[PDB]
């Protein structure tokens, strides 16, 4: 069982987009103060996923990479590669050199 | 903030950690069952102790949330399931005594070895040493010797243990605000809080009597026919007017009558529907058996098995070097892990058992979306009933012809249907009065209607009245004759087989009406019917989230268990038995006329 991967199970409010919460403060589900001890009505936010090889496909670990593409008023410089059609000389051709 | 949201978060944390711990415990039990080794026993015991301690701590923490401030029915159901004390309400000395009594009954039943006096150099255990003798012998005094000697040893060991057991279980049940332990067992069918669909603990006994009063003529005719055939087999022992001798029923206790099919066959000259030789000729592996079962379940519209099922299940006996339990068991280990542990042979019985256990697997897969503590059947009857309907559908000659296992020129006349229905009645109908009599006797023992000095005088009186089976010789109060059976000696409910038997034919009528089958009910096959699978899966997906009355409304359209589908299933056999019992006398006499 691999207990190195965790997830935040509780919080008072929902997250904003692209927010990271790495706080390890005890969740208060009740009126009584937790006072740092995981007693009655006070639980720990991060819970592990006990990843075992014999799990179902809906419980197996999946690595997720999310690529976020934004355009800002600065000049865009991370450009996808363009191709290079084999240069032909001594003929009337339509040339496109660097725009 | 509110109590309900606090309970919901507590249930969420409970669920999350419970699923993982139940997985660890179930995986340890799996590793014990596929590999009987002492370190696997130690790992199983450690995981079970952790699971029980975790259930104790969550039961201790769940009670602090009062029930009446929660309005959501599913949350209230999970909190009701969690807040049960169990044995924790009892004192530590009496709880330890009860656990010790249960463990020593388990050791007495498992390691009970009985053989003939004056020949003690080797002895035979119950499985398979005594089972084969009870199922295959034709000698009166040998079966009488085995029956009386095993009830002598087991009853004289277990009688003070059972006398302590009833008192401790009644003390635990009255400490849990129940009338008796029988009320605790009947509380599984208790539905409270739903308008119209409420079911009471006291309504269960009345419904069982009401259904058994309609069971009784069919069982009387079957008993008369079996009595006449056993009179033909044994000339002088059986009386025309009296009950059947106890040791002649084909099994150790009378649980099933399916070992009397050779003696009581109507038309021996006609062939059987045995397909074993056809699979041997076509070399059908157990993998092919499970793939044909998967083809059956995808034909009705249910989901197919996962890759982890095929990777992680043991569908063949491993060998001599590695020991495993031979009993077929479907395991829902948790987290989408579904396995079958069966030592599958090339027989019809193993093929039907494969369909039955894959029906168990389909039932477990259907409620995987539910929360962890609601991942069960709506009652104890549905879980077995959804496997028994697959055992019904797979056994049909239409299914065997469809998959190619039976010859296309096999003649389906009325005589083969009559003897097949008689075999199914000996398996299915014959266990019903024994089950009802055993559960009613245990309910009267727990309720205190029967004093301890009068347990057996009433019990045989019940068996003559209900089962129509007479004792060979009278037994005094030094015997403990019920507790020689596995379920009663190891603290298991027994009404699940009665409810399973009635729900089986109710589900069969509902799915055959869904599949638009136009013939007899026993000729019906639920393959190729998407709508029958959808009607099944609507109930299957609920799990324990909904009441069993509402689930039965979802399947059959009735709010209560019904006896008419069983009588409709055996109606050709019922007419045939009524024709065959014209000269003979239906019914029995409680007097000592055969033997005492
Ligand atoms: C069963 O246990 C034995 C004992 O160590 C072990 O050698 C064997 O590999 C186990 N079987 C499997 C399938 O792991
Ligand atoms: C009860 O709680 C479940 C989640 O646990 C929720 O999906 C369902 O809608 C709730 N029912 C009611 C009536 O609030
Ligand atoms: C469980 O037992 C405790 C006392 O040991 C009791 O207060 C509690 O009410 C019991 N639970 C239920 C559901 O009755
Ligand atoms: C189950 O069915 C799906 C869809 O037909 C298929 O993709 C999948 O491979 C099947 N599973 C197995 C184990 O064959
Ligand atoms: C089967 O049908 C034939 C003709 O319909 C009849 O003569 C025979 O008695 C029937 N047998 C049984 C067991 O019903
Ligand atoms: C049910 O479907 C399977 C798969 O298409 C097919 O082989 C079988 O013949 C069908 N059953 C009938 C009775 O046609």
């Amino acid at each position: 069982g691999n207990y190195n991967y965790l997830y935040r199970l509780f919080r008072k409010s929902n997250l904003k987009p692209f927010e990271r919460d790495i706080s390890t403060e005890i969740y208060q589900a009740g009126s009584t103060p937790c006072n740092g001890v995981k007693g009655f009505n006070c639980y720990f936010p991060l819970q592990s996923y006990g990843f075992q090889p014999t799990y179902g496909v809906g419980y197996q670990p999946y690595r997720v990479v999310v690529l976020s593409f934004e355009l800002l008023h600065a000049p865009a410089t991370v450009c996808g590669p363009k191709k290079s059609t084999n240069l032909v000389k001594n003929k009337c051709v339509n040339f496109n050199f660097n725009g | 903030s509110t109590i309900e949201e606090q309970a919901k978060t507590f249930l969420d944390k409970f669920n999350h950690e419970a699923e993982d711990l139940f997985y660890q415990s179930s995986l340890a039990s799996w590793n014990y069952n596929t590999n009987i080794t002492e370190e696997n026993v130690q790992n199983m015991n450690n995981a079970g102790d952790k699971w029980s301690a975790f259930l104790k701590e969550q039961s201790t923490l769940a009670q602090m949330y009062p029930l009446q401030e929660i309005q959501n029915l599913t949350v209230k159901l999970q909190l009701q399931a969690l807040q049960q004390n169990g044995s924790s309400v009892l004192s530590e000395d009496k709880s330890k005594r009860l656990n010790t009594i249960l463990n020593t009954m388990s050791t007495i039943y498992s390691t009970g070895k009985v053989c003939n006096p004056d020949n003690p150099q080797e002895c035979l255990l119950l499985e398979p040493g005594l089972n084969e003798i009870m199922a295959n012998s034709l000698d009166y005094n040998e079966r009488l010797w085995a029956w009386e000697s095993w009830r002598s040893e087991v009853g004289k060991q277990l009688r003070p243990l059972y006398e302590e057991y009833v008192v401790l279980k009644n003390e635990m049940a009255r400490a849990n605000h129940y009338e008796d332990y029988g009320d605790y067992w009947r509380g599984d069918y208790e539905v409270n809080g739903v308008d119209g669909y409420d079911y009471s603990r006291g309504q269960l006994i009345e419904d069982v009597e009401h259904t058994f009063e309609e069971i009784k003529p069919l069982y009387e005719h079957l008993h008369a026919y079996v009595r006449a055939k056993l009179m033909n087999a044994y000339p002088s022992y059986i009386s025309p007017i009296g009950c059947l001798p106890a040791h002649l029923l084909g099994d150790m206790w009378g649980r099933f009558w399916t070992n009397l099919y050779s003696l009581t066959v109507p038309f021996g000259q006609k062939p059987n529907i045995d397909v074993t030789d056809a699979m041997v000729d076509q070399a059908w592996d157990a993998q092919r058996i499970f793939k044909e079962a998967e083809k059956f379940f995808v034909s009705v519209g249910l989901p197919n098995m996962t890759q982890g099922f095929w990777e992680n299940s043991m569908l063949t006996d491993p060998g001599n070097v590695q020991k495993a339990v031979c009993h077929p068991t479907a395991w829902d280990l948790g987290k989408g892990d579904f396995r079958i542990l069966m030592c599958t042979k090339v027989t019809m019985d193993d093929f039907l058992t494969a369909h039955h256990e894959m029906g168990h697997i389909q039932y477990d897969m259907a409620y995987a979306a539910q929360p962890f503590l609601l991942r069960n059947g709506a009652n104890e009857g549905f879980h077995e009933a959804v496997g028994e309907i697959m055992s019904l559908s797979a056994a049909t000659p239409k299914h065997l012809k469809s998959i190619g296992l039976l010859s296309p020129d096999f003649q389906e006349d009325n005589e083969t249907e009559i003897n097949f229905l008689l075999k199914q009645a000996l398996t299915i109908v014959g266990t019903l009065p024994f089950t009802y009599m055993l559960e009613k006797w245990r309910w009267m023992v727990f309720k205190g209607e029967i004093p301890k000095d009068q347990w057996m005088k009433k019990w045989w009186e019940m068996k003559r009245e209900i089962v129509g089976v007479v004792e060979p010789v009278p037994h005094d109060e030094t015997y403990c004759d019920p507790a020689s059976l596995f379920h009663v000696s190891n603290d298991y409910s027994f009404i699940r087989y009665y409810t399973r038997t009635l729900y089986q034919f109710q589900f069969q009528e509902a799915l055959c009406q869904a599949a638009k089958h136009e013939g007899p009910l026993h000729k019906c096959d639920i393959s190729n019917s998407t709508e029958a699978g959808q009607k099944l899966f609507n109930m299957l997906r609920l799990g324990k989230s909904e009441p069993w009355t509402l689930a039965l409304e979802n399947v059959v359209g009735a709010k209560n268990m019904n006896v008419r589908p069983l009588l409709n299933y055996f109606e050709p056999l019922f007419t045939w038995l009524k024709d065959q019992n014209k000269n003979s006398f239906v019914g029995w006499s409680t007097d000592w006329s055969p033997y005492a």
